[PDB]
């Protein structure tokens, strides 16, 4: 390597970072005697998604009839009173559109795409599929083995199938803990028509569901198109409201065949409507993320802090030097699942297993949680400015399409209740105060109980004992 | 357990686990 | 025994070698420590009739046997051609030739009519002191508790597991993980799942039988008295 | 300090309405005289939820239909914020 | 039934739906049998 390195030696140019406020228009929004909501955000074009958001996920199950919310969403499209699934298809075929149903924990929702001409039509079907929609058991029996299927299928996907382990390890006892699709033993026999009923009848009441719609929509159509539908809605019993209390643990997957190794560390955190919210963003975004092709990139004290250990010649006075023949990290990623009750805040680091009984997963899991400590301690004001323009740029990052505002927008109006504008939101964005973040980070982090989900060869993982000693200093 | 010559697995014969 | 119909056509006992156990020797050499000196030259010895007794396979009468056997399945094959098979049978199938049986597999169906007071004591004994020990309410099987040691390793034990099919393999670990977790509070798997004597199959003696042999032989077909 | 903007409180079965709002308040003493104390119930703003309380009241008092607004815990009180004017 | 002169589901269910092939059946050891 005879060409020399002139970046060492040279003066270079900061960036700084400089945000772009374009006003949107506002969200209207209205609501039925009824209850039921519609939200709508108009902008110029020719296309419009259009939806409804329902707020009863997979949350509200007791391990009795664990699934039932997608056997609901399958059965859905098994056709109604009035339409089959021949003419939905047919319906839906010619104004060229799809109809995408999406289940989650605390939310569902049947979107559209389609032309401004073709909203009412639209709005006709969801209508239909949602209220009228037959569930006979013959289909119940026909749809048995497509979903198991599904979750065979689904049941292949690592990263789903860790955060999976992430909640059941966490919540256990509440449906919130539970898989979307469900036990086996549940798909093939237990579920049944009078559990959909149940379920449909308890969970989609009228203040309980929004008519969303994004692009080139008119939101006086939109409301007479809802109190014609929806109108007629149940004012069913209010969402549940019990404890879910999180419980410190671990659950970890043997599989020593496996190329990579995946590990989640979660903490407890408020839900999504707590007044810490944007803190906890916030604090999300200062763990930052890294991927393995930046290499000693990192612009993150965390992800940092983990990476360069594998770059460290690590001489000392006394011991050989002992440098990693390369950098094992496949990525490194902080989040946060929030919840209207509850919260996980945490990182998910993919590397390499590693030389058996090495000391990879040992050096990573001691500099991560010494770093959480440490942002628990003291933050920097660059770097608290950093988190902050990160997280401004995230949440625009969202919003490309009418598809994603109307998700947004439908999320909002379930969660919050309304659609907070982004000008507001960021009102509150430049009032958090580094001391103000630095004690949601102490709160939240030190000497706490963590959660742990492990996939890979948990031969050189740490076991839940150790990193539960790790959470705190002897200095402090 | 094992099977008998013919393949097929014969019913296993009543049996009281001996006592103390 | 499921064996014994093809041991009654080969002119053998239909009953189990687990009987016929007897001794021959006074002193039991090479002395082996740390028994206690009289002790360790074998004059008085104690046993519970379950022990291994692995030497006894270097003996003319077991091969006989096992070579009657295979004379048989090769036949059956030059009968029909379906050779393969009937070599890949598992080592569980009566017709194998190295098929193995635990005295207590036919203890509750036995005969019992030619057998001396001594061997009735011996039957009875297998049940009961098979009930003593109580590796069935573990949800194990006796050849489970085979295992080898980390120093002094038996060699063909170690042999006999690498043979065992994957999933066979893999249910052994697996029972053994149970077992162990249940012996954390010392506890039993609910008496309906109790193992049925028939039920605890001898699956890992007719591997160490047969690396016992494999090993034997090229010591009776050496190169060279002083070859390695 | 940075806490809620003032809200109203609103009771559906009763039907009874009313204002709130976080009041800091701190140990009495001296005063600065080149201070005039800014907006603390409704920090960073121009303190226009007084006249969105002044022209909603007409409107809350004479009855809204608030099914469309989030409870408060399981309690009967809804709360109506005052961020803009309230015509429903 | 036709969208746009195409038996488009007639399509569909001879070409959108192939058939998946699972894990290979392992043949179970008679002595495995017990639960
Ligand atoms: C490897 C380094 C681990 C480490 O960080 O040790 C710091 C070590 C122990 O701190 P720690 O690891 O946070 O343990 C605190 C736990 O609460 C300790 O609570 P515990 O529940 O883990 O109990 C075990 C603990 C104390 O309990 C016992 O040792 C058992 C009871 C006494 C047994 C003998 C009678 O053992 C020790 O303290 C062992 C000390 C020897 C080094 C480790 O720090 C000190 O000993 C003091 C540091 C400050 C003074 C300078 C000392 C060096 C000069
Ligand atoms: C107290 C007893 C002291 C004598 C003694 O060793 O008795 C045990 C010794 C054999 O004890 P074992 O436990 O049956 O040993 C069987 C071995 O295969 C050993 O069987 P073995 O009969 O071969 O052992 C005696 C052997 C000499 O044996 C040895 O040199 C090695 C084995 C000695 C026995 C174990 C250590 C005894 C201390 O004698 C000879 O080699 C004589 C010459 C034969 C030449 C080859 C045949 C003609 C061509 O002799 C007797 O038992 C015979 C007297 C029995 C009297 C009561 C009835
Ligand atoms: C009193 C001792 C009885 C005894 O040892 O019986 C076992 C013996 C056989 O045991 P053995 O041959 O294994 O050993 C004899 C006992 N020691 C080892 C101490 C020498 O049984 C008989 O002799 C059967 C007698 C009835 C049938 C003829």
């Amino acid at each position: 390597m005879t060409t020399p390195s002139l970046s060492s030696i040279l003066r270079h140019t900061r960036p700084i970072f400089k945000e772009t406020l374009r006003a949107a228009r506002p969200t209207l929004q209205n609501a039925l005697p009824n209850g039921f909501r519609i939200a709508s955000e108009s902008k110029d074009g020719d296309t419009c998604t259009v939806g409804v958001w329902i707020d009863a996920g997979s949350r509200w199950e007791t391990e009795k009839n664990n699934g039932v919310a997608h056997f609901l969403e399958h059965m859905n499209f098994k056709g109604t009173g009035k339409r089959s699934r021949q003419d939905i298809e047919f319906g839906m075929e010619k104004m060229g559109a799809h109809l995408n149903a999406y289940t989650s924990r605390e939310h569902t929702c049947y979107y559209v795409k389609c032309f401004k001409k073709d909203v009412p039509e639209a709005v006709d079907i969801l209508a239909d599929i949602l209220l009228n929609s037959k569930r006979t058991e013959q289909d119940l029996d026909a749809e048995r083995q497509t979903i198991v299927q599904e979750k065979e299928d689904v049941e292949a996907r690592i990263d789903e199938v860790l955060m999976d382990h992430l909640h059941s390890a966490a919540f256990e006892g509440s449906g919130l803990g539970l898989s979307i699709l469900g036990p086996l033993e549940n798909i093939q026999k237990s579920i049944t028509k009078g559990m959909i009923d149940d379920f449909v009848k308890t969970h989609y009441t009228g203040p309980r569901m929004a008519l969303v719609g994004s692009g080139a929509v008119d939101h006086g159509q939109l409301c007479d198109l809802a109190s014609k539908y929806f109108g007629a809605l149940p004012t069913g019993q209010p969402k549940p409201s019990g404890f879910t209390r999180f419980l410190g643990g671990d659950k970890r997957e043997t599989n020593q065949l496996n190329p990579l190794t995946h590990v989640a560390v979660a903490f407890q955190t408020p839900g999504i409507s707590h007044p810490d919210a944007i803190k906890i963003k916030v604090l999300e975004q200062l763990l930052g993320s890294y991927s393995r092709d930046k290499g000693e990139a990192a612009y993150s004290c965390f992800a940092r802090a983990i990476v360069m250990d594998f770059y460290d010649p690590k001489v000392g006075q006394f011991f050989r030097p002992n440098k990693a023949g390369h950098n094992p990290i496949h990525s490194l990623n902080a989040f946060w699942a929030p919840y209207s009750d509850v919260g996980l805040l945490g990182f998910y680091a993919i590397a390499e297993p590693g030389k058996s009984y090495g000391h990879e997963w040992e050096n990573i899991l001691h500099y991560a949680m010494r770093e959480l400590i440490r942002v628990s301690r003291n933050i920097s004001e660059e770097e608290f400015e950093r988190a902050k323009n990160q997280l401004k740029l995230q949440t625009m990052l969202q919003l490309d399409g009418t598809t994603n505002i109307a998700d947004d927008i439908g999320r909002q109006v379930l969660s919050f209740g309304a659609r907070v504008p982004l000008a507001s939101f960021f009102e509150q964005l430049d009032a958090i105060s580094r001391e103000d973040l630095i004690r949601v980070a102490h709160e939240y982090f030190y000497d706490k109980d963590p959660v742990v989900a492990v996939i890979g060869d948990t031969d050189n993982v740490p076991e839940y004992d150790a990193l539960r000693a790790v959470t705190y200093s002897v200095d402090l | 357990a094992t099977t008998a010559v013919s393949g097929e697995l014969l019913t296993k014969t009543p049996y009281t686990r001996p006592g103390y | 025994m499921n064996d014994a119909p093809i041991l009654a056509k080969l002119g053998l006992s239909k009953v189990n070698t687990y009987y016929f156990q007897r001794r021959k020797h006074i002193f039991a050499l090479p002395i082996t420590i740390p028994n206690f000196p009289l002790a360790a030259l074998g004059i008085f010895r104690s046993t519970d009739m379950f022990e291994e007794r692995t030497l006894e396979r270097y003996s003319r009468d077991e091969r006989e046997k096992t070579l009657g056997k295979a004379a048989l399945l090769l036949k059956e094959a030059k009968e029909k051609g379906n050779y393969s098979e009937l070599v890949r049978l598992d080592p569980t199938d009566p017709r194998h030739p190295y098929y193995f049986e635990h005295p207590w597999q036919s203890a509750l169906k036995m005969d019992t009519v030619s057998l001396t007071p001594y061997q009735q004591y011996l039957r009875w004994h297998c049940l009961t002191y098979r009930a003593m020990h109580e590796w069935d309410r573990q949800g194990l099987l006796y050849d489970d508790l085979m295992q080898p040691k980390a120093l002094a390793t038996d060699p063909f034990l170690e042999e006999a597991i690498l043979r065992l099919p994957y999933n066979q393999r893999v249910e052994r670990e697996r029972r053994l993980s149970r077992a162990y977790d249940l012996a954390l509070r010392r506890e039993y798997l609910p008496d309906e799942d109790c193992i049925h004597p028939e039920d605890d199959v001898a699956y890992l003696h007719p591997y160490y039988h047969m690396v016992v042999d494999e090993h034997r032989e090229q010591h009776e077909n050496p190169v060279d008295v002083y070859s390695r | 300090m940075n806490h809620e903007r003032p809200w109203v409180f609103l009771n559906k079965v009763t039907g009874k309405w009313g204002a709130c709002g976080w009041q800091p308040f701190w140990k009495a003493t001296s005063q600065s005289l080149n201070y005039i104390p800014d907006n603390f119930i409704a920090l960073r703003t121009n303190g226009s939820w007084v006249r969105n309380l002044w022209q909603s009241s007409k409107v809350l008092d004479r009855g809204l239909n608030a099914s469309g607004y989030p409870t408060v815990g399981t309690t009967d009180w809804v709360r109506i914020p005052l961020d803009a004017p309230l015509e429903a | 039934n036709a969208v746009g002169g195409l038996a488009t589901s007639q399509i569909r269910d001879l070409v959108g739906n192939p058939a998946k092939s699972g894990k290979p059946v392992v043949k179970m050891p008679p002595y495995l049998k017990p639960s």
